[PDB]
């Protein structure tokens, strides 16, 4: 079943540009304290990260936030196949351009406010598709790479010259808003999403077997607590982490 | 309140529609409903179908509220318990703000106030009257300087008494409101005013208790280091006292003690 197919689990660092393993699964994968990885996974994409070890993680398991997990169109409990890639060399002119729906409001150098402190000597590796995002100054915006002089993929150096044409593009379909909600959006209720979850996970990411299988999976859920501590909040999040469609009724 | 709950069945809840819908379009805008507890005391008084619908319509409106549109909804009520809980969800009406009865140093404020237009003469000492108005509110204190007006009224052009649809300006700068038509407004039955807890600071120091240095050095260990040396506490680690009994014989200012212990911090 090729042991460089990994699921992707949450992630313990939030960081954009990072995929963490278990220290065994690096050994039978060969890779090393910094190797850029290639990550591949359903509608047919392609990313680029550092591997890390992890020794919260599992070895069946690789742990890795909703930026990387948005570039690869996958949920949690997709298939990815990883492998080593030593020939991605250092970047020289990078053009990217930002999203008009995370720019409404503010204005002027984007280039020395956002772009300048986040590749700040992080070697950060990028490729042409991928949608990173980055905050600060008390709000988030979003960022989508349109072209790398090393094509297809690059490491952003601190020598890098980073280029900011200034033109605001346009969302597409299957660009999940990472303004929205997710797991990784709520805390305090950590044996509730564990119950929650495995409750709702495999009748929500496969129907087609508790339609084959004869077991029964729960119809409603109650939540009770004060109000406040975001109770529509957790059930958006299950749906927008699981692809399933949401329809409230206030 | 009343002029929505007057409007038939029906017509209720578009005049609340039409109210958020008219504001909105006017932004910035402030929405201010008046007798809320008449539209939502859904409790025990939420007797019958038509009162809930008429409630629910608004509370679609307040979470109708998209944000970006600067409109914010202010309401008044006579006690907390009046309104419907569903509204004290924190998304709609979250913040709270208590009210309650002007203290002494508040009904001495609001005097000078109501009488900025009135010549008031020299004998007049409004510092004395907001004192011994023991529970008073804000419009009670209006018709009792009303009532004293119209004491110094019926003594001046009464006797001249001119039917007039005008009254001319040199009779009415001449007169003034003495101290003892004041007397004779607390005199009367008006004054009562509704009392509840009163919550001030009081008015007496440490002078009206002879002696009793060491109690007074010892209370301001309790109160007066926790709110001004809180640092200081953080500093040591301990934790400040929560609370002090006071014992021994009647009359000895117990009660003097722990209102003259509060004029120091200048707390309530």
């Amino acid at each position: 079943n090729r042991p460089n197919r990994l699921i992707v689990d949450e992630a313990i660092n939030e960081d954009n540009s990072v995929v963490s393993l278990s220290q065994p699964k690096m050994d039978e994968l060969q890779l090393f304290r910094g190797d850029t990885v290639l990550l591949k996974g359903k509608k047919r994409r392609e990313a680029v990260c550092i591997v890390l070890s992890d020794d919260t993680c599992s070895d069946e398991k690789i742990r890795m936030n909703r930026v990387v997990r948005n570039n690869l169109r996958v949920r949690l409990g997709d298939v990815i196949s990883i492998q080593p890639c030593p020939d991605v060399k250092y970047g020289k002119r990078i053009h990217v351009l930002p999203i008009d729906d995370t720019v409404e409001g503010i204005t002027g150098n984007l280039f020395e406010v956002y772009l300048k402190p986040y590749f700040l000597e992080a070697y950060r590796p990028i490729r042409k598709g991928d949608i990173f995002l980055v905050r600060g100054g008390m709000r988030a915006v979003e960022f989508k790479v349109v072209e790398t002089d090393p094509s297809p993929y690059c490491i952003v150096a601190p020598d890098t010259v980073i280029h900011c044409e200034g033109e605001p593009i346009k969302r597409e379909d299957e660009e999940e808003s990472l303004n929205e909600v997710g797991y990784d959006d709520i805390g305090g209720c950590r044996k509730q999403l564990a119950q929650i979850k495995e409750m709702v996970e495999l009748p929500l990411r496969h129907p087609a077997l508790f339609k084959a299988i004869g077991v029964k999976p729960p119809r409603g859920i109650l939540l009770y607590g004060p109000p406040g501590t975001g109770k529509t909040l957790i059930a958006r999040a299950v749906a927008n982490e699981t692809g399933a469609f949401f329809f409230l009724i206030n | 309140g009343p002029e929505i709950m007057s409007k038939l069945a029906g017509e209720s809840e578009s005049n609340l529609r039409k109210a958020f819908e008219e504001a909105e379009k006017n932004a910035p805008a402030i929405i201010f409903i008046d007798e809320l507890d008449a539209i939502a005391p859904k409790r025990e008084k939420t007797h019958g179908e038509v009162e809930r619908r008429i409630v629910s319509q608004l509370l679609t409106l307040m979470d109708g509220l998209k944000q970006r549109a600067h409109v914010i909804v202010m309401a008044a009520t006579n006690r907390p318990n009046s309104i419907d809980p569903a509204l004290r969800r924190f998304g709609r009406f979250d913040r709270e703000v208590d009210i309650g009865i002007p203290d002494a140093t508040g009904r001495l404020e609001i005097l000078q106030i109501h009488t900025k237009n009135m010549k008031l003469a020299d004998d007049v000492d409004l510092e004395q009257v907001a004192n011994e108005t023991h529970g008073h509110v804000g419009a009670d204190l209006a018709a009792l300087c009303s009532e004293a007006a119209l004491q110094a009224i019926r003594k001046k052009m009464d006797l001249i008494d001119l039917e007039d649809e005008t009254i001319d300006a040199e009779v009415m700068n001449s007169l003034a409101v003495t101290m003892d038509d004041f007397r004779w407004a607390l005199s009367q039955s008006n004054p009562s005013a509704l009392r509840e807890t009163v919550v001030e600071v009081p008015q007496v120091t440490w002078e009206d208790i002879g002696g009793l240095e060491d109690v007074k050095r010892e209370l301001q260990e309790l109160v007066q280091y926790p709110v001004e040396h809180p640092d200081k506490f953080l500093k040591f680690g301990m934790t400040p006292s929560k609370g002090v009994l006071f014992y021994g014989p009647p009359g000895c200012g117990k009660t003097l003690l722990a209102k003259a212990i509060a004029n120091e911090c200048q707390a309530n």
